């Protein structure tokens, strides 16, 4: 998982469903790569079904 | 050195921290300890008998929302402990000074012993300068 | 010039060398920091995993008589028949992930020597001139 | 820097309000730290303040994070700043108890007086208007004196005490005995 920092602030009991999750990271990290090129596969991503 | 004490029994309110609630195999009692803390000091056989209570649904921790039913236990029963620390609660502030006992939190039974420990966590790696050029 | 977590992946074998530490440290990475509860044996499994995935091939290193990895030499001869490149067709023109596609081919055979070969022969030798 | 006006003989709620949904330790005081109640886990306390017989909880909010002050049967002499200390915090409430009694608590006739009575505490100026049934209309500080009563005047009369921006609400009822026909 990974949801957000403040989230957890509301509490309310649990929102939702999230509390057991770890923050996330103040300075979330990218790194464009040039010269990098392949295949993207929408329809067997399976990070859908988990 | 030239003030007074006195002693006397709790604020009343609630059973459990009125009287004296402790465990004794199973039964829950409820003594009043009036019969202890009732006296005084100035400037500078015999026994007590206590009179107690029995209940068999009891709220502990204070924990609302939830009870518990203890047994009957068979037979006369007869614990024997020994009262080794007290929970006093300090109370026309110049001389007089009034004191009861108290408790509601059960964090103060812990406290009570483990004052005497601490846990710290050790760092294994540290530096330092000394004279060392290391060489290939 | 620290690049950053895999920075030189997009650079010649070469070239890629310069700053293999900086994915080193992060292969295993560390830190991470009602009972089960979902996610409650997923980090766990997931932590262990990392472990596992780590140490099953640095044991492997430890047996190629190296252990001060990242790089070391041996003494087994490059057969021919191993994708025949010259140094400057392969170290200076392709990326690791270029490399692979190739050479993965032979991966088990040329382990092969390297599980063996060396490991056997480097030692024998030794205890022999131990002899005086 | 709250208000709270009450009236003498009712009772009053005083809040207070954790950060988050749980029972925690608090404890009202008064200006001059006197405690009045608070809690020991679960247990409820109570100091040696004045108000010890008459003050209250509602422990069946101290899991929600609300820690009330129940004050019943107020007096006016109960008119003080109260604190809550919860979580390091403090949230302060003054209280203002009134009291309003007609002078007398029998029959009227018409042409006679009727005399209300502020009861107020200590550095308090509040306005008073009071209004009878028929409409008469009565303004004034601490007492406020209709010359003489109508028959129409008969009945509840109701009274709004203002001070510090807020109002609290006096029902008094009048009887008077009267002709009907001049």
């Amino acid at each position: 998982c990974a949801s957000d920092a403040k989230a957890y602030e509301t509490e309310k009991h649990n929102v939702w469903a999230t509390h057991a999750c770890v923050p996330t990271d103040p300075n979330p990290q990218e790194i464009h790569l040039e010269n990098v090129t392949e295949e993207f596969n929408m329809w067997k991503n399976n990070m859908v079904e988990q | 050195n030239n003030t007074i004490i006195r002693f006397a029994n709790s604020s009343g309110g609630d059973l459990e921290v009125t009287t004296h609630s402790f465990n004794c195999g199973g039964e829950f009692f409820y003594c009043n300890t009036s019969g202890l803390f009732n006296s005084t000091w100035i400037s500078n056989n015999d026994s007590i008998t206590l009179p107690c209570r029995i209940k068999q649904i009891i709220n502990m921790w204070q924990r609302i929302g939830q009870c518990m039913y203890a047994p009957p236990i068979q037979g006369v029963i007869r614990c024997v402990s020994n009262i080794t620390g007290l929970i006093l609660t300090r109370d026309t502030n110049s001389t007089t000074e009034t004191f009861r006992p108290g408790g509601g939190d059960m964090r103060d039974n812990w406290r009570s012993e483990l004052y005497k420990y601490k846990v710290v966590k050790i760092e294994p790696l540290g530096v330092a300068p000394t004279r060392c050029k290391r060489r290939v | 010039v620290f690049l950053g977590f895999l920075g030189a992946a997009g650079s010649t074998m070469g070239a890629a060398s310069m700053t293999l530490t900086v994915q080193a440290r992060n292969l295993l990475s560390g830190i991470v920091q009602l009972k089960l509860t979902v996610w409650g044996i997923k980090q766990l499994q997931a932590r262990v995993l990392a472990v596992e995935r780590y140490l099953r091939d640095q044991q492997l290193l430890g047996i190629w008589g190296c252990s001060g990895k990242l790089i070391c030499c041996t003494n087994v001869p490059w057969n021919s028949s191993w994708s025949n490149r010259n140094l400057s067709e392969i170290w200076d023109n392709m990326t690791w992930l270029q490399w692979d596609k190739e050479i993965s081919n032979y991966t088990q055979i040329i382990y092969g020597l390297l599980e063996e070969s060396q490991n056997q022969q480097e030692k024998n030798e030794q205890d022999l001139l131990a002899l005086d | 820097k709250k208000v709270v006006l009450g009236k003498k003989g009712d009772t009053v709620e005083l809040t207070c309000t954790a950060s988050q949904k749980k029972s925690i330790q608090f404890h009202w005081k008064n200006s001059n730290q006197i405690k009045i109640l608070g809690n020991q886990g679960s247990f409820l306390t109570k100091g040696p303040s004045k108000l010890n017989d008459r003050a209250d909880s509602r422990r069946s909010l101290w899991d929600q994070g609300n820690f009330p002050l129940i004050i019943k049967n107020l007096k006016i002499e109960d008119s003080d700043t109260y604190i809550c200390e919860v979580e390091d915090q403090k949230e302060e409430v003054q209280l203002l108890v009134f009291g309003l009694t007609a002078n007398s608590d029998t029959h009227l006739l018409q042409g006679q007086s009727l005399t209300l009575t502020l009861e107020s505490p200590p550095g308090s100026s509040p306005s008073v208007q009071c209004r009878s049934p028929r409409g008469k209309n009565i303004q004034g500080g601490k007492t406020l004196s209709v010359s003489q009563l109508e028959l129409q005047d008969s009945g509840t009369w109701t009274c709004t005490v203002l001070q510090n921006q807020k109002k609290v609400e006096f029902k008094i009822d009048i009887v008077v005995l009267a002709f009907q026909k001049a």
